[PDB]
């Protein structure tokens, strides 16, 4: 959005030193129990394990492929929530302009709390009036006293929580078959051999499953000076 | 917290200690004294009296008092 | 500031400026004025008194004084 | 009727000047020992420790509210499903008698009326023109007089006598040509 | 905390609180002046202590202008509502806002301390040289206060200008009023600082700008190049308040919003180019005098448009609504009073009329009707409108018809007679006067004591 | 200049011959100084103040919609007295236009 | 003339009197003012006029004095400050008898002109 | 890297991001309050004495 | 922004209520006095409650001290005129206390006549 500042380096990828060292437990943790860093590396390890196995991709369904990469198959419930989330974020630093509100289609006023201050400017052209500010509280269909424009408050609330991308992913995504560490090892040997590492994440991940320091050059990789 | 919602919550909720009000009035009273006390001091310094007697810088009748 | 309200004169006596004011008195009398620019302690104690007399009277006065 | 009599009972006249006993009889300056009131004084005011000496904004009692999933507790709406539709019942504020005291009866009638606007665009535009140009005319009526009187003061006159006037602290010196 | 707070609304309260405190000292000085002027003779100041009177009038003017009305109308109400009117969480520069109020207090302490410790002499609030540069150290202290005050004013102006970058709604007329005052400060203050530094150079660095071959009239140009913009920096916030009160209380949308805004912009530009109407009697060139007189009379046009737009706001309002609220009465009283002050301003604007009326009590009454009556009442009306939002209590003002009536009557008893003595004529900045001017001076003095008594009834 | 919303004669035609203008009182009620209970502490007096806000009040019309407390300026939209942090969720100024895009509709 | 020539959807009262009614009122008491001009207990609603019966858009006008005293009340039923009187009774009379209105206005202006001219001159 | 572990950014004012170091700097300056009052009060006494304002009564006795 | 200052947070529940040992609810300081006097008037004012609403605001005598209850009970145009004169009279009295018996010589008949002589000579 225009109100956001510049992408960080982390916005693209995370450093491999932030990979959890207990990979064996990481790949067995349920999604609802994974933190932001743990969830990043669960998806990256599992997603790259399937993508770096070309011979199996054509026989893998889009439902299974999306699960491996950690992408959520969309549906009307989740689409509604995500859309209203992105609309809330956009309105943080953007103007609020849209069609005239009526009983059939009230002006939708997203909010996290139970109230949001709103102003009615009336219709277009000569039907526009001076700003009339009012407090839009949930559970009431508001009508402007001047132009009769109907307003309504929409709350991004779900089960004692507000709506977030993390909440939407946890509520609607279902964990599939438990990730098999044999796949990690098999793909690791595929792209990492004879001092050539073409899957750096899988070389670090396999090292942790082995106990940290087992694979060649990994003790030297983990030895820091400050 | 509910106590922190309102700025100056104790005063707005009518629980503040009255001493705060007394200090504010005292501060104003001291500010006022900065115009009166130097007047008295300066009058005495250059005349020997803290305040004049009306029209004592002009000729007065014999019975004037 | 040299001010004589009856003569319609109020000219500031500023250091460095020699301001010219022209006048034509029409009637005899004594016209009283006061300094009109805060000039220090005794700003209120330097009045301006101008007496206009007949030309024959002015000549006699100037000759004697 | 007298509406004050309705809520007279709630207003019990006070005993202490400024609503506090002498500090000797009860020390309101100390922090309350009641569980869950460590941030309050005995008289209910916030304690200096909570607000000044150990203010959280200064790094004391560091306790991040947001949880691991980036969530905070949010209270949901009062939802009521009905007629094949999910409804939300809004929270209505309590009767103003509870909060203010007067009994909410015999309220004078103030009808709904849309904003009182001035109409007749053509007429309004002419008035606004007059609001600006009537003063402009008056100024123009003063302009010519102002020029003339200014020119009059600064007129080269055939003066025949000079009086020099010097202003000193605090007297006026006068220099005049002496008759020959 | 108390001093550390950065909350913009708390700081707004501090500005009003400090203005009232410093205001007590201001009013006391005014009472001294009026008591002295009750008759001819010495009443409360000895003839050997006449220097104190000169200091009283000097400090009265300086404090009321820079430490009371300006901190109240440009620091108090603005810091409390402007970020709300702009639908923004808080002021753009939080830390700067805190230091500004602290600076004002510190400069006030310096001034009053200089009363107590230094010899008491005066040179007017306009600090004309050479008198200002031949005085004692009290003049040096006052200069430090003004320069320090200037720092607070400029940084506060920077703070308000930044609202344009963050405003999330519509720039209402009141917001426009503050922004333009901020612009007027940014352009006028740097010139004031320069001339004040030159006063210091002559006082403290053996400079010779204000001795022969150096033009003393130079100071008056640079001073008044800030002086007159100052009088509009003090009135424009009041105009902004009047607009909000009339629209809100009458439930009527502002009429000619764009003309109101463009009238404020116009007043500022014109107010930046008319300063020499304060220098009519020095002896300026004929064409200069005519230019300044012409442009000074033009300011009435934009100022007149605003007055008439206010009148139509009150016209036609519903009768059922109670009209005795103090805020509404004060707002209406402002229109009635400001017209008197402005019209007399136009009278003095004619230079030939000004020759008779310069340095007379007619000028006093003129700027009192606008400031001592109009600006004060506007600040009161604005605070009164925000009583619920601010939340103060323990006063009987909101609905007090006695206070409004007594104030209006008695304030006019003080300053209406000062117009009369302007054609008598009684010079300004004097304490002794001829016996034939006692009647009017006595009437005004009776008015001053009475107004003070009415200030006690609010509690 | 603003002169109200434009009305077409068709919109002024009633569906019944007995329709008149609804007589609903828009006076919110009788009020005075907010009166706190002595028993309530600082926290509970804060709740009391929050429940006495006129700008949270409205008038319900015959069709169930409510006309809220409205003001020309947002100064009257914060709790009275003003809290330390007021507009946490940015107040939304709603502008209206005739532009539309197909994605918003479904056939 | 709003009801007469501009708007035909507001109730139009009957003039009971082209002069205000003088009545003593007490603080803390509520009074009900006739808005139709057909009550026989003027200036108050009698329980039998249009206002009392809520007929034809006529309703009683609630009023309450702040202080005790004698107050003028509208008889023409059209004063802007109704129920209180502000001079609209005379104005409405002039609309109904414009020739009489001119006579009074001339007389009032004549007196005002003489007095102001005599004192200033 | 975990976004939820940086809440001290808004929970703590920037002037005290330094923990004890920043609290110490504030506390040290706090200790200088009364020394400043005595110093400032001395300046007032110095000017008051140099202007012969203490001899107001002795002058006329 | 994950882990940033939340847009909205719910208030935590208020601290436990305090009872006295006998069960009486513990009361806290309250600056809303019930002034003692014989006045019981109640003044009501229709007030702006926004754009489309009003509120009937009432002022009760018991909420004010005796001095205001006394003054506010009377009709405004009975009190106002008396108060105006009273304040003016008091001001003059105050300003006359410091000049009781002061008799400047320039206001005596002899000096008054001499000024008339000066005016005649100067045609003032
Ligand atoms: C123009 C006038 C008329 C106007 C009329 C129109 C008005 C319209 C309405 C205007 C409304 C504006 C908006 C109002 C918003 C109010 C918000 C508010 O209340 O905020 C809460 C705020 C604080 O409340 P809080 O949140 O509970 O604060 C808790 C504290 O933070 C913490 O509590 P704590 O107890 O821990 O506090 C610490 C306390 C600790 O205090 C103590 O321990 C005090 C102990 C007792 C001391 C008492 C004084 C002793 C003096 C002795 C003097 C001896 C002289 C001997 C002479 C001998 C001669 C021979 O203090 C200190 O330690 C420091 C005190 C420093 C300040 C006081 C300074 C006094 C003057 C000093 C002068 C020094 C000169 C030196 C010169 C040297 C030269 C060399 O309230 C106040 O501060 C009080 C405000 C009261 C007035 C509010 C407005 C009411 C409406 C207007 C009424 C009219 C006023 C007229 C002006 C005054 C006339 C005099
Ligand atoms: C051998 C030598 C070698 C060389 C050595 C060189 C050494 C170099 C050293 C360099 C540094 C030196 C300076 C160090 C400064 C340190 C600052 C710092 O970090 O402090 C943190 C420190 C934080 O404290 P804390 O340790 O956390 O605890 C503080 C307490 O718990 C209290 O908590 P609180 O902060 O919440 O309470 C504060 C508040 C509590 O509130 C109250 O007391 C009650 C509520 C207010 C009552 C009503 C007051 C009147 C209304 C005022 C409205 C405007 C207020 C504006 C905001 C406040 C501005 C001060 O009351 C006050 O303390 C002041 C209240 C306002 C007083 C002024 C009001 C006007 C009076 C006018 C009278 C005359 C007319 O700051 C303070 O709290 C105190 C700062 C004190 C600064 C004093 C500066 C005074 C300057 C005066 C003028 C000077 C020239 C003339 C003097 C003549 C004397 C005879
Ligand atoms: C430009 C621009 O992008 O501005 C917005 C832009 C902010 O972006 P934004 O998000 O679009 O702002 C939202 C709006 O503020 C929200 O505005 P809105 O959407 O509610 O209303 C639309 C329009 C509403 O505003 C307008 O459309 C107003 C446009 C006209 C303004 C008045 C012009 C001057 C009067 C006419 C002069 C005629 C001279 C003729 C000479 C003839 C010679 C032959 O917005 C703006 O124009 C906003 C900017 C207003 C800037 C005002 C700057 C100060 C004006 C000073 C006037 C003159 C004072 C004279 C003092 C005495 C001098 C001796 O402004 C800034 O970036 C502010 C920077 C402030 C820097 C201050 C320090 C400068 C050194
Ligand atoms: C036949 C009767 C009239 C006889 C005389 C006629 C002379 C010819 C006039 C032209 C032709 C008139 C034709 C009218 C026919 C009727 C048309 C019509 O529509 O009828 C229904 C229509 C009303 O019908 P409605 O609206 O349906 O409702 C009935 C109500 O009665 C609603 O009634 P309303 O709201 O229309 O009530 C009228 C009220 C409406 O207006 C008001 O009530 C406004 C009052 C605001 C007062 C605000 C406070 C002011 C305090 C200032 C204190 C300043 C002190 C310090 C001064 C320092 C100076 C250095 O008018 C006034 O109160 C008069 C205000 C006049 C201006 C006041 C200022 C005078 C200043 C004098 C010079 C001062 C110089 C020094 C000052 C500085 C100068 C630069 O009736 C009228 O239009 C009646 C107009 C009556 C005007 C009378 C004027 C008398 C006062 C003269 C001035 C005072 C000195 C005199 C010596
Ligand atoms: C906020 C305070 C304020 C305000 C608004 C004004 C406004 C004006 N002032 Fe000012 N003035 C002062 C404060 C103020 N002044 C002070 C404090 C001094 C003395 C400083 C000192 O010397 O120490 C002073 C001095 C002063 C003098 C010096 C006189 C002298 O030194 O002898 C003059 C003369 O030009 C002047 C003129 C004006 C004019 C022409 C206006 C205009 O703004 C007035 C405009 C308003 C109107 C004209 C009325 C409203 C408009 C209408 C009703 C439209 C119809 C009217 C017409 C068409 C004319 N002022
Ligand atoms: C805005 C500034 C201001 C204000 C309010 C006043 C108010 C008053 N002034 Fe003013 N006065 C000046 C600015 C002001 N004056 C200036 C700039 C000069 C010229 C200085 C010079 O000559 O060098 C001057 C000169 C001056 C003199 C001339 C002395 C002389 O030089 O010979 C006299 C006495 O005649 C006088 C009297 C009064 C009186 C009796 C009041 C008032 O007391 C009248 C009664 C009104 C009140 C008592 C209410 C005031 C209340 C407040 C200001 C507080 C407001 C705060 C809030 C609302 C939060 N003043
Ligand atoms: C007698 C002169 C006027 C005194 C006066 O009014 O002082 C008021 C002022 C504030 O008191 P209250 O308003 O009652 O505030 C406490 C909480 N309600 O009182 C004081 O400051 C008392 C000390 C005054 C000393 C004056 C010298
Ligand atoms: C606001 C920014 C623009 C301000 C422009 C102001 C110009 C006004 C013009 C006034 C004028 O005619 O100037 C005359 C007048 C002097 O007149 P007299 O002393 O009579 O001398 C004339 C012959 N000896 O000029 C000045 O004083 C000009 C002062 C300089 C202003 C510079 C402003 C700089 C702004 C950045
Ligand atoms: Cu010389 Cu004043
Ligand atoms: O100064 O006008
Ligand atoms: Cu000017
Ligand atoms: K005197
Ligand atoms: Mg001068
Ligand atoms: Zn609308
Ligand atoms: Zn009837
Ligand atoms: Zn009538």
């Amino acid at each position: 959005y225009r109100h956001w500042h510049r992408m960080s380096e982390d916005d693209w990828a995370l450093p491999l030193d932030s990979m959890p060292e207990d990979v064996k437990t990481l790949m067995a943790t349920p999604q609802t129990e994974r933190g932001f860093v743990e969830d990043y590396w669960y998806n990256r390890i599992r997603g790259e394990a399937t993508l770096l196995d070309p011979e199996a991709l054509p026989s893998k369904s889009y439902i299974a492929l999306a699960r491996d990469m950690g992408l959520q198959i969309v549906d009307e419930p989740s689409s509604h929530m995500m859309g209203l989330i992105e609309l809330y974020e956009y309105l943080r630093g953007a103007s609020f302009v849209g069609p005239f509100g009526t009983i059939e289609n009230p002006v939708l006023v997203p909010a996290v709390g139970q109230e949001r201050v709103v102003a009615c400017t009336g219709g277009v052209g000569d039907e526009e009036h001076f700003t009339l500010w009012f407090r839009c509280r949930e559970g009431f269909m508001y009508r402007c006293g001047e132009c009769d424009q109907i307003f309504m408050l929409v709350r991004l609330y779900y089960e004692d929580r507000y709506w977030t991308q993390t909440l939407v992913r946890d509520t609607f995504m279902s964990d599939g078959d438990m990730f098999d560490l044999k796949t990690l090892e098999r793909v690791h040997k595929m792209w990492n051999k004879d001092e050539m590492v073409r899957w750096e994440v899988g070389y670090w991940a396999q090292d942790y499953v082995l106990g940290k320091g087992v694979l060649p050059g990994m003790v030297e990789e983990h030895t820091r000076v400050n | 917290n509910l106590e922190d919602h309102f700025d100056l919550a104790e005063y707005m909720m009518k629980m503040h200690n009255p001493m705060s009000e007394y200090l504010y009035w005292i501060a104003g009273f001291v500010s006022g004294l900065h115009g009166i006390l130097p007047l008295l001091h300066s009058n005495y310094y250059f005349s020997g009296m803290f305040l004049p007697r009306d029209n004592d810088n002009t000729q007065l009748c014999d019975d004037s008092w | 500031s040299w001010s004589v309200p009856s003569l319609g004169i109020k000219c500031d006596a500023t250091p460095g400026r020699l301001v010219k004011i022209n006048t034509f008195i029409q009637r005899e009398g004594v016209f009283y004025g006061q300094c009109s620019e805060l000039c220090g302690t005794l700003h209120a104690f330097m009045p301006i008194v101008v007496e206009a007399v007949s030309p024959e009277a002015f000549a006699a006065h100037a000759k004697k004084w | 009727k007298s509406y004050y009599d309705d809520f007279k009972d709630r207003l019990k006249p006070g005993k202490y000047t400024q609503g506090r006993c002498p500090q000797s009889e009860g020390d309101y300056r100390q922090e309350s020992k009641t569980i869950g009131r460590e941030h309050l004084n005995d008289d209910g005011t916030r304690s200096k420790r909570y607000t000044v000496k150990e203010a959280d904004a200064l790094g004391y009692h560091y306790h991040p509210p947001i949880d691991k999933k980036g969530q905070v507790y949010v209270k949901g709406p009062n939802t009521v499903i009905e007629r094949g539709q999910t409804w939300i019942k809004g929270y209505e504020l309590p009767s103003m008698e509870y909060t203010y005291g007067p009994k909410q009866e015999d309220i004078p009638f103030y009808p709904r009326v849309k904003l009182n606007v001035w109409g007749n665009y053509n007429l309004v535009m002419k008035v606004e023109f007059l609001f600006f140009y009537l003063p402009t005319i008056i100024v123009f009526g003063i302009c010519i007089p102002v020029y003339t009187i200014n020119f009059a003061q600064e007129e080269v006159i055939y003066t025949t006598m000079t009086v020099k006037v010097t202003g000193r602290q605090w007297y006026w010196v006068y220099e005049v040509e002496s008759p020959t | 905390f108390y001093i550390l707070v950065n909350n913009n609304k708390r700081i707004g309260i501090y500005y009003i609180k400090l203005s009232i405190i410093i205001g007590i000292l201001g009013i006391v000085l005014s009472y001294i002046i009026r008591v002295e002027l009750y008759n001819s003779g010495n009443r409360i100041i000895k003839y050997d202590n006449v220097n104190y009177y000169n200091m009283v009038i000097t400090l009265h003017g300086l404090l009321m202008i820079f430490y009371i009305i300006m901190p109240g109308l440009y620091g108090g109400i603005p810091l409390y509502i402007l970020p709300i009117l702009s639908v923004i969480t808080d002021i753009v520069l939080p830390r700067i806002n805190n230091i500004s109020i602290i600076i004002v207090l510190i400069s006030y302490i310096v001034v009053i301390n200089s009363i107590v410790i230094e010899y008491n002499i005066g040179t007017g609030w306009t600090l004309y040289p050479p008198l200002s540069i031949i005085g004692t150290v009290i003049v040096n202290m006052i200069l430090y206060g003004l320069i320090i005050i200037g720092i607070s004013s400029i940084i506060s102006a920077i703070n308000f200008m930044n609202i344009l970058i963050v405003i999330d709604g519509i720039i209402y007329v009141y917001i426009w009023s503050i922004i333009i005052t901020s612009v007027l400060l940014i352009i006028s203050l740097p010139i004031l600082n320069g001339i004040l530094l030159m006063i210091l150079s002559d006082i403290y660095f053996n400079s010779i700008y204000f001795i022969l071959n150096g033009d003393v009239v130079l100071y008056q140009h640079l001073f008044w190049y800030f002086g007159h913009p100052e009088v509009y920096i003090l009135i424009l916030p009041a105009f902004g308040i009047i607009s909000i009160i009339l629209s809100v209380l009458n439930n009527k949308i502002i009429f000619g919003m764009k003309s109101m805004i463009l009238a404020i912009i116009m007043i500022s530009i014109l107010g930046s180019i008319v300063w020499a109407h304060h220098i009519y009697t020095v002896g300026l060139e004929l064409d200069t005098k005519i230019y300044f007189n012409n442009l000074t009379l033009i300011i009435s046009i934009p100022t007149g448009n605003k007055i008439y737009n206010w009148i139509i706001l009150y016209i036609g309002s519903y009768n059922i609504l109670y009209n005795g609220y103090q805020s509404l009465i004060f707002s209406i009283m402002f229109i009635i009073i400001f017209i008197i002050g402005g019209i007399t301003g136009i009278i003095i604007s004619i230079d030939i009329i000004d020759i008779g009326l310069h340095d007379t009590y007619y000028i006093v009454s003129h700027f009192h009707y606008i400031l001592s009556i109009g600006a004060v009442i506007s600040l009161l009306a604005g605070i009164l409108l925000l009583k619920d939002i601010i939340g103060y209590y323990n006063v009987i003002i909101k609905i007090n018809k006695y206070f409004g009536l007594l104030l209006f009557i008695n304030i006019n008893i003080i300053f209406t007679p000062q117009f009369i003595i302007g054609f008598n004529v009684m010079p300004r900045r004097i304490l002794e006067y001829s016996d034939n001017i006692i009647v009017w001076n006595l009437i005004s003095s009776i008015g001053s004591i009475s107004t003070i008594l009415i200030l006690l009834s609010i509690f | 200049i603003y002169e109200g919303q434009t009305v077409q004669e068709s919109e002024l035609i009633p569906q019944e011959d007995d329709w008149v203008i609804e007589e609903t009182n828009f006076c919110l009620g009788r009020n005075c100084y907010v009166r706190f209970r002595e028993e309530d502490d600082l926290a509970r007096r804060a709740l009391h103040q929050m429940d006495s806000q006129l700008n949270k009040m409205h008038t319900r019309l015959r069709d169930g919609t409510v006309i809220p407390y409205m003001s020309f300026h947002p100064d009257e939209m914060v709790d009275r007295p003003a809290p330390i942090h007021t507009f946490s969720e940015k107040p939304l100024l709603k502008w209206t236009w005739d532009e539309t895009y197909e994605e918003a509709y479904d056939d | 003339t709003w009801t007469e020539i501009w708007w035909e959807h507001d109730p139009t009262p009957k003039v009971a009197q082209y002069r205000p009614y003088v009545c003593t009122v007490e603080s803390g008491k509520v009074y009900w003012w006739c808005a139709c001009g057909e009550s026989k207990t003027q200036p108050w609603v009698d329980g039998h006029c249009k206002c009392s019966k809520r007929e034809g858009g006529f309703r009683p006008r609630r009023w309450e004095p702040e202080h005790d005293g004698v107050r003028l009340f509208c008889g023409c039923k059209s004063c802007f400050s109704s129920p209180t009187w502000n001079g609209g009774c005379f104005t409405k009379w002039m609309q109904s008898n414009p020739a009489g209105g001119m006579l009074y206005c001339f007389a009032a202006a004549f007196g005002f002109g003489t007095l102001t001219v005599y004192r200033k001159f | 890297i975990d976004p939820t572990k940086n809440q001290w950014r808004w929970c703590v004012d920037p002037a005290w991001y330094g923990g004890m170091r920043d609290k110490a700097n504030m506390d040290m300056y706090r200790l200088m309050v009364y020394p400043f009052f005595g110093y400032a009060l001395l300046y007032l006494h110095s000017r008051f004495k140099q202007n012969d304002k203490y001899n107001v009564f002795a002058k006329w006795r | 922004r994950i882990g940033g200052p939340p847009v909205f947070m719910q208030f935590p529940p208020p601290p436990p209520k305090e009872y006295l040992a006998d069960g009486t609810p513990k009361t806290y300081p309250l600056h809303q006095p019930v002034f003692d006097h014989g006045y019981t008037w109640e003044h009501w004012y229709m007030t702006n409650a926004g754009v489309f609403h009003t509120v009937y605001y009432g002022e009760f005598a018991k909420d004010f001290p005796w001095r205001w209850g006394f003054v506010a009970e009377k009709p405004f145009w009975v009190g106002a005129p008396i108060l105006v004169l009273g304040v003016l009279c008091l001001g003059h009295i105050i300003q006359t206390m410091g000049q009781i018996g002061v008799r400047p010589k320039r206001y005596t008949p002899e000096w008054v006549e001499a000024t008339k002589e000066r005016e005649r000579a100067e045609n003032t």
